[PDB]
């Protein structure tokens, strides 16, 4: 990955010490919090290092283009917030309690000080401040703008910025389209921030190839009426198990057959 | 296409089956990401509450209140989660919650609000006129100090309306909470925990709300009321609150139904019907109801839902569905809970006892009905005459609208409305005659309706005791409208009303020991006594508690007593221990001797012994306490005391006396245990009375089409017929009772006799 830019005189060394920031991260995280019968699933293992990676790599170039924002932003910068916004999102998701979060919250800031031992100020001031930073996201970034045709060009895909309120406006103009698209869609969805965040994350799974995530949560919490959007706006085809009079087994092995074709023969894309 | 097929699983938390499936199946937390959502916090409830209320601000217009207003909206919806909580806490019985009510929650708000504040608004635009009419006069200027309080009403209701605005701002929202939130509880927890409950948050968030609930009287005028009065709807408040919560109809309803209020009123409140259980329900009834709005009732809903039920639930514009359960204590599913209201049918002993006053006042003498209907229709239509003067009030005063004074007539009109007083005086007076006299015909016999729910309530807990203790109010009202058949009339009516006391209950008594076990005999009789003694003599639920649970000082008697000296150590239990226990002069005998309680009595307290009013259960307090070895035959005793020896003696059911019981049209069970069978006592019955012999089919497998083709040539002939073995293979039961029915009509002469455990 390295070997492209060239333009690292010094974010090199640093690269090299988020390699091995990310094990230290690691290191402190598995050992300090462990699983009891409650939180039975607080188990780590070496897949979310790969996963973390697997985040990172991405922009081959995109990453560079810093100029459309530079709000207060060096290259690197930009860099530190993802590399914060990944192990937020691989480690600091699957946690019970809000507090347990703020922990998990004080050790990245922490680490982060501590392989960032030359800007440390810089971050202090901009990304390790608890203020909203770097709300990454593929469809609001662009705009269709519907020149001759609705769906005038693709958006880019790889990157976006934090903002709220451009989000929120293009995310009400997408349920009206989704309100439109779908007969009888009776939706009455209600965006505030978490929701926001949620459909951000679920796209975030979605999205990603080989990528799956199981979703727990009380029922009204909203996951099932979210998944639809998240469906819609990333082009995959969805189809439900009925259960029939006679609950049986047969219907799964067509329905999985189907779906196969869909995503083989085909190629299209789906999900479940 | 491992490429392309993503896969999105979305699990319950809570439950059982969640977390040994993910330990059966490794790869499946293994390889898919994991994440949480907790419950939405206080800012997002905000900020749902102003997206709902921006675009429904349109009357309610107040600044620096707006916002407290929302915080409490929130503050409310926090609430009703520590609510159910504690229901389920103490009960036992499972409550939900889901955004979606929160959210019709808001729609009944906005809904209910600018109807009554557009309809009340016209009336305080009336009240305007009033001061319209004022100022006219005035201006102009009998009359005026007759329309004294016609002025007074005129201003004041306006100003007390319009000066509250905000307090009635907050009551609607009082009531719409009530109504949205508050169907699924229990008499303690409907009215006061939440009305106490919302007034502290009110009071706290200091924003101003009016004193006085009065939920059902500012909701539906009282016409409605009697009209369903006359429709079956028990005349008691609960049930005033729940038809009020079905006419909301926020979304279908689903009742918890122990008794079958809700059966018969929807039964007869506009209908004057389709099972679920049927090959053509599934397919024809939908459709004709969908398509044409039939209202497709159903009544057999045991948590299990066909799922071809639910898409229906959630397009015939003239169409409606109400569905209701039959077993109380449910456990339906969060999301059935999200879907439809849930209505607690649960009768009180308290509107029991007007029930079952009613229909003693009914058989014990037609000519007391007669003049109860007779006097309760005069006086219902009396009120109604003083709607009509208020009819005529209004009619005084903006029929004319402008030259009321020029019609000298008016005068004319205002001797009118003394007259329609004049009646209102006459009814006033029947207030009396009735409250009185009706009241001392029914003080007659409303201590007998309040026997008779206490008798209920006390055979509905033995269900709960196993299983198979199970009876309906039906067959208890059979019992009881049989009771004032059987012996009651003789003359001297108070004297009778003794012998009500007398032999109800021993009607009801026998009635159930004929289904009870043999550990169980002696316990219904005791719970029977408990609750008699728990309104009467208001005895204390923890010194019972101190009857059924529970050493430095002494020295002679045992550990073994010694745990019992501090047993009943911890009124006077704690005051008479010393020396006067401690004496050791004649009670060493005492205790030494057997059948301490009869002959050889404690006189450590012989006036209170004496008294008796609560000296029974002072001598059984401490008889427990000291000598549990001698507790039952104690039990026997207090018993026959405070209930009569009749009860404790024996009993031996008479076979031939019992198949008198036994119509055609109702078969008989027999639980039996190891080591004892009937049969040969029923066939030989069978050859004395009956001259054939009986058929029989034991249950088993592939024996359904067998008894039922024997059951067929039972129906057209007339036998008997003996089931066996129903312990196992029950699903031919539910079929026994759709086929013992009025409908399908059966020859005289044909009993049915059931076995199983
Ligand atoms: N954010 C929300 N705002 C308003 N209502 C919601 C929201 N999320 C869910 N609901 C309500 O809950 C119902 C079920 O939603 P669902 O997606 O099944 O939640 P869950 O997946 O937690 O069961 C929906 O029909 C909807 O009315």
């Amino acid at each position: 990955m390295f070997k492209q830019k060239y333009f690292s005189d010094s974010t090199y060394k640093v690269i090299e010490s988020l390699t091995s920031a990310t094990i230290a991260l690691w290191n402190k995280v598995k050992s300090t919090m462990l699983p009891t019968p409650a939180k039975f699933h607080y188990v780590f293992n070496m897949r979310e290092l790969s996963r973390i990676f697997k985040g990172i790599l991405t922009c081959k170039k995109d990453t560079i283009n810093d100029a459309p924002k530079s709000m207060k932003i060096k290259p690197e910068l930009f860099l530190v917030g993802l590399w914060r916004h990944e192990a937020e999102r691989v480690l600091a998701d699957k946690l019970v309690n809000n507090k347990d979060k703020d922990t998990v919250m004080g050790y990245i800031q922490e680490v982060s000080l501590e392989s960032f031992s030359q800007i440390e100020n810089e971050i202090l001031e901009k990304y390790s401040s608890e203020k909203t930073f770097l709300f990454c996201d593929f469809l609001r970034p662009d705009v269709i703008n519907e020149d001759g045709i609705i769906e005038e060009e693709a958006p880019k895909i790889y990157e976006a910025i934090d903002s709220l309120t451009e989000l929120r406006k293009r995310c009400n103009f997408l349920l009206s389209f989704y309100n439109d698209r779908n007969p009888s869609k009776k939706m009455p969805l209600v965006l505030f921030d978490d929701a926001l965040k949620h459909l951000l994350r679920i796209s975030r799974i979605i999205r990603q190839p080989r990528s799956s995530g199981l979703l727990v949560g009380v029922g009204g919490s909203g996951k099932q009426s979210l998944t639809r959007l998240a469906g819609f706006i990333g082009k995959n085809l969805i189809q439900q198990i009925i259960v029939t009079k006679t609950y049986s087994d047969k219907d799964l092995k067509e329905d999985i057959k189907k779906g196969f074709d869909d995503a083989g023969h085909l190629g299209k894309q789906v999900t479940f | 296409v491992r490429d392309n097929f993503h896969i999105m699983l979305c699990f319950s938390p809570v439950g059982q089956k969640f977390r040994e499936r993910a330990r059966k199946f490794p790869a499946l937390f293994n390889e898919c990401t994991i994440d949480w959502f907790l419950p939405w916090p206080e800012e997002a409830l905000v900020s749902v509450a102003e997206t709902f209320i921006k675009n429904f601000d349109k009357l309610d217009t107040k600044e620096e209140t707006k916002q407290e207003l929302m915080k409490h909206m929130g503050n409310v919806h926090l609430m009703v989660n520590e609510i159910c909580d504690e229901y389920y806490q103490k009960m036992r019985r499972q409550v939900y919650v889901t955004p979606k009510s929160f959210l019709s929650y808001l729609n009944s708000y906005k809904t209910l609000y600018i109807e009554k504040y557009d309809e009340l608004d016209q009336q305080e635009e009336s009240f305007k006129i009033g001061l319209n009419k004022i100022q006219e006069a005035t201006i102009t200027i009998t009359l005026i100090t007759s329309l004294s309080g016609e002025k007074d009403r005129w201003g004041k209701g306006a100003q007390d309306i319009s000066d509250q605005k905000r307090k009635l701002v907050g009551n609607v929202s009082l009531s719409t909470a009530f109504i949205s939130y508050c169907g699924p509880f229990n008499a303690e927890y409907r009215n006061k925990l939440a009305q106490q409950r919302f007034v502290v948050d009110m009071k706290k968030r200091g924003v101003p709300v009016t004193p006085g609930l009065e939920l059902t009287s500012f909701l539906i005028d009282d016409a409605t009321i009697g009209e369903w009065n006359l429709q079956g709807l028990p005349k008691d408040d609960l049930s005033i609150q729940n038809g009020i919560m079905v006419t909301n109809s926020a979304r279908y309803p689903l009742f918890i139904d122990p008794q079958g209020q809700g059966q018969n009123w929807i039964r007869n409140k506009l209908s004057a019907i389709t099972t679920l259980s049927h090959p053509k329900f599934k397919d024809m009834f939908l459709k004709y109801c969908m398509e044409s709005g039939l209202t497709l009732i159903v009544e057999n809903i045991e948590n299990e839902v066909d799922p071809m039920m639910d898409p229906v639930l959630e397009l015939s514009k003239e169409f409606k569905l109400f569905m209701t359960c039959r077993l109380a204590n449910p456990s339906f599913s969060p999301e059935l809970s999200a879907k439809t209201t849930i209505i607690d049918f649960t009768v009180t002993q308290s509107g029991l006892e007007q029930q079952l006053l009613g229909k003693v006042i009914s058989k014990e003498q037609k000519a007391l009905e007669d003049s109860l209907n007779q006097l309760l229709a005069d006086v219902n239509q009396n009120q109604k005459d003083l709607q009509r003067l208020d009819k005529n009030l209004l009619e005084r005063l903006i029929n004319s609208q402008g030259n009321l004074l020029d019609d000298t007539e008016l005068m004319d009109v205002l001797n009118n409305t003394k007259t329609q007083a004049k009646e209102v005086a006459a009814k006033l007076i029947d207030a009396e005659i009735k409250t009185k006299e009706i009241n001392e015909k029914r003080e007659q016999y409303r201590p007998v309706a309040i026997r008779g729910s206490a008798i209920y309530f006390t055979m509905i807990e033995v269900s709960l005791v196993n299983w198979m203790y199970n009876s309906s109010l039906e067959q208890f009202l059979k019992l009881f409208i049989e009771s004032i058949d059987l012996s009651e009339k003789a003359q001297l009516p108070s004297n009778r009303v003794k012998n009500i006391i007398s032999f109800l209950t021993f009607h009801v008594y026998r009635y159930v020991n004929r289904g009870l076990f043999e550990k169980d005999k002696i316990t219904f009789i005791l719970m029977m006594a408990f609750k008699i003694l728990t309104t009467a003599g208001t005895i204390s639920s923890g010194d019972v508690s101190l009857f059924l649970k529970s050493q430095k000082q002494i020295s002679y008697l045992e550990d073994n007593q010694w745990l019992n000296i501090l047993a009943l150590s911890k009124p006077f239990f704690k005051e008479l221990p010393d020396l006067i226990s401690r004496s050791e002069n004649q009670w060493r005998n005492w205790i030494d001797k057997n059948d301490p309680e009869n002959f050889p009595i404690p006189d450590f307290a012989e006036s209170i012994n004496q008294e008796k009013e609560i000296g029974s259960f002072i001598s059984l307090c401490l008889v427990r306490s000291l000598r549990n070895d001698r507790t039952l035959i104690a039990t026997q005793n207090f018993i026959s005391n405070v209930l009569g020896k009749e009860f404790t003696d024996p009993i031996s059911y008479p076979i031939e006396g019992i198949w008198q019981e036994s119509s055609n049209m109702d078969p008989v069970l027999f639980l039996l245990s190891a080591g004892a069978d009937p049969t040969s006592s029923i066939d030989e019955l069978a050859k004395k009375k009956k001259k054939f012999p009986c058929e029989k089919v034991s249950m088993g497998e592939g024996q359904e089409r067998v008894a039922r083709q024997v059951i067929m040539k039972g129906f057209v002939e007339g036998g008997w017929v003996i089931l066996q073995n129903c312990h196992l293979g029950l699903k031919f039961m539910e079929e026994i009772e759709t086929l013992v029915s009025p409908i399908n009509q059966i020859h005289e002469d044909f009993r049915l006799w059931i076995t199983c455990e």
